[PDB]
């Protein structure tokens, strides 16, 4: 008796109508993954001399 | 690319294509001794890059 | 796909069975429906639609109808039986996105359950320019195009697109998937060098002047594109003869003697050995 | 939580040099625009390192441009469930006590 269907995939729910559509239709956590800076290993090696 | 074609008789080793050919790959294995080099550091306050 | 549903009075059996099927065991028709439906797919079973066909018809006599109090509306004691073949599903579908890079291969898999066998996979691929419509993979050329995997080697530029899988049932049933494939293409590396193969050195060596020798040319930046070569003719054309046709240089050694030969694209040169032995 | 459908989806960054970057923002250091934003994508080959090294003149102006990309996943919900029936004759008339 899914008159709620599924409104993303294309199904409408009854209750809407032809026209418009729900107004939200998923969660958003607005935690986003990132990636670590890669190490490096040549560097440290490396002596300075002024210029 | 830098290796020679790999024909069909290629056992497994890593190959590019170059040109429309296929070649084998180098790689570097390298050994750092002490005090081999150094680096330029221009208005740097004594690191290597700002 | 239509079903119809038969009801036996004595046994409080109900068949659903196929549009075509019959039964003769002295069961009554009782209506049909579509066992997924139009409007709502995923949310009704064929308990459901068995229900509300059962709702219209009379208690006393199965062929005729009636009103709420003398309708079949206990389904406690209704078995359901089953005889038509089960629905198509999708257990596995395409990634949406695929991205990747010129000059890899790519692979879609799909798994289809359910249904009546034998089952048959069709492949197709919609251009991404402007006004293109789907168009079969070639069979012949590509066989993965009949089989549920597909694969792709090598991919450029012009592979990119949207590509659908068409899975077709003995009765003509039909489910199908799409994925969207995303291609990254990268500005040539340049010609820094180019090399010499078999041989960079002394080419073929033949004592019979009659034989010619084969150079080929390549550029060592992976992916670099080498213009058209040229050759510059050298002191001693009597010890030997170059000439160029196209990547592939022809050198015959008229006489028997070391010759050097220097090809250019424009930018860049070759200095390749020739020996020569009598 | 309630009211919101059945789905979550979330955002990743992809970092500036791996291959996923895939825009138009790129200008090379001749100064005229190319199809790939990211210098180079995660390519080891020494070549094309070399090739596409971001220099910068004395004096520069609009050489080396770069552009980023966001990828966002989702995931769904789904509903189970079963059951069992009975009747009071038979846990009324059975020898074993306590069989519910």
């Amino acid at each position: 008796m899914l008159n709620y269907n599924a409104p993303t995939d294309g199904q409408k729910s009854s209750i809407d109508g032809a026209n418009s559509d729900q107004m939200q239709t998923f969660f958003w956590l607005k935690k986003a993954i990132i990636t670590a800076r890669k190490e490096q290993y040549f560097m440290p090696l490396a002596s300075v001399t002024n210029m | 690319g830098a290796g020679a074609q790999a024909t069909g008789a290629n056992p497994g080793y890593r190959t590019s294509m170059v040109s429309g050919q296929e070649h084998y790959d180098v790689y570097p294995m390298l050994v750092v001794g002490d005090d081999s080099f150094t680096s330029i550091g221009f208005q740097t306050d004594g690191k290597s890059l700002k | 796909p239509v079903l119809k549903v038969m009801f036996h009075k004595d046994t409080n059996v109900a068949t659903v069975l196929d549009a075509s099927g019959s039964l003769s065991d002295g069961s009554v028709e009782v209506g049909t429906f579509h066992h997924p439906d139009e409007t709502y797919p995923d949310s009704v079973t064929i308990y459901h639609g068995v229900r509300d066909l059962l709702y219209k018809r009379s208690a006393k006599d199965p062929s005729q109808t009636a009103s709420y109090p003398n309708n079949i509306i206990n389904m406690q004691v209704i078995s359901i039986d089953m005889k038509a073949t089960p629905r198509l599903i999708l257990g596995t579908a395409l990634p949406r996105v695929i991205s990747t890079i010129e000059g890899k291969d790519v692979t879609w898999h799909v798994d289809v359950a359910g249904g009546k066998a034998p089952l048959t996979y069709k492949w197709q691929f919609k251009a991404n320019t402007v006004g293109a419509a789907f168009a079969d993979i070639d069979s012949g050329e590509n066989p993965t195009a009949k089989t549920a995997t597909l694969i792709n080697h090598a991919v450029t530029a012009e592979s990119a697109g949207t590509y659908k899988v068409i899975v077709t049932d003995a009765n003509g049933t039909t489910i199908e998937s799409s994925s969207l494939l995303v291609v990254g293409v990268q500005e040539p590396p340049e010609v820094a060098s180019i090399v010499a193969y078999p041989s960079p050195l002394a080419l073929s060596v033949a004592d019979d002047i009659t034989d010619g020798k084969t150079v080929k040319f390549s550029s060592l930046p992976a992916g670099s594109l080498i213009g058209t070569l040229s050759i510059k003719t050298q002191p001693d054309s009597g010890k030997a003869t170059a000439e160029i046709s196209g990547n592939v240089l022809t050198v015959k050694p008229v006489a028997a003697g070391d010759t050097t030969v220097v090809v250019t694209n424009g930018t860049k040169e070759v200095t390749v050995t020739v020996n020569v032995t009598e | 939580p309630k009211h919101y459908g059945k789905t979550i989806k979330v955002y990743e960054y992809v970092p500036l040099l791996d291959d996923r970057n895939i825009n138009d923002q790129g200008i090379d250091a001749s100064g005229a625009t190319i199809v790939n934003g990211n210098l180079y994508g995660s390519s080891k080959d020494i070549g094309n390192i070399t090739s596409k090294l971001p220099l910068l003149t004395e004096n520069g102006g609009r050489v080396n441009r770069v552009g980023f990309t966001r990828i966002a996943r989702e995931g769904s919900i789904h509903k189970f469930g079963f059951f069992y029936e009975f009747t009071q004759e038979s846990i009324d008339f059975d020898s074993d006590d306590g069989l519910m």
